[PDB]
């Protein structure tokens, strides 16, 4: 079993960018530090996503999630009345609106869309574009 | 889970709830629903006197 590669060099960060919707883009690599996974670096705006939904160029839209603290669930008396420990509340949708857009040509971009925006919600309900929630990482 | 003072307080609330659940709080002997059925008793107590 070969060890993973280990190279080292001097690199120059890219110039920073302002896409209007997001800012950043100085990571010069194609992969990240903790995980060895490719980084998405194309950004899709709001009107762009709306048109891509209307004209069928978009297939699946995925949101990230968040843990939803235990005190703020209503399915059992509050923890503090001393009952048995209830398992765990379901997770929320991402409050920050971080989203991944998957096209029909295989492209994958990111975007910021608030869950519950009127136009996008109506579009997703009408055109039946697949909507998913990305599970939480361990 | 929770401290002991919480358990004492919960025990006292359970005591109150239980004492209410026995359906004895509406009984007042000076009622009218009471004096409707104990009129003959007092009448015969007075005529037996």
């Amino acid at each position: 079993p070969a060890l993973p590669a280990r190279a080292t060099a001097v690199v120059a960060p890219l110039p920073e960018k302002n896409y209007g919707s997001l800012r950043g883009g100085r990571w010069p690599f194609l992969y990240d530090n903790v995980y060895g996974l490719p980084v998405v670096r194309q950004v899709a705006s709001y009107g762009e996503v709306l048109e891509g939904i209307r004209t069928g160029r978009i297939s699946q839209v995925l949101w990230f999630q968040a843990p939803r603290a235990v005190t703020a669930s209503a399915a059992a008396p509050p923890p503090g009345l001393g009952g048995p420990q209830q398992p765990q509340p379901p997770p929320l949708a991402s409050p920050d609106g971080r989203c991944l857009v998957r096209f029909a040509n295989g492209q994958v971009k990111q975007a910021v869309i608030p869950p519950g925006e009127p136009r996008i919600s109506q579009a997703l309900q009408q055109y039946g574009t697949a909507v998913s929630y990305i599970p939480l990482e361990p | 889970s929770i401290p002991t003072a919480s358990k004492n307080q919960i025990a006292l609330i359970r005591l109150n709830w239980a004492l209410n659940k026995t359906n004895i709080n509406t009984f007042t002997d000076y009622s009218k629903r009471n004096n409707l059925w104990t009129t003959q008793k007092l009448r015969n107590q007075s005529k037996n006197n």
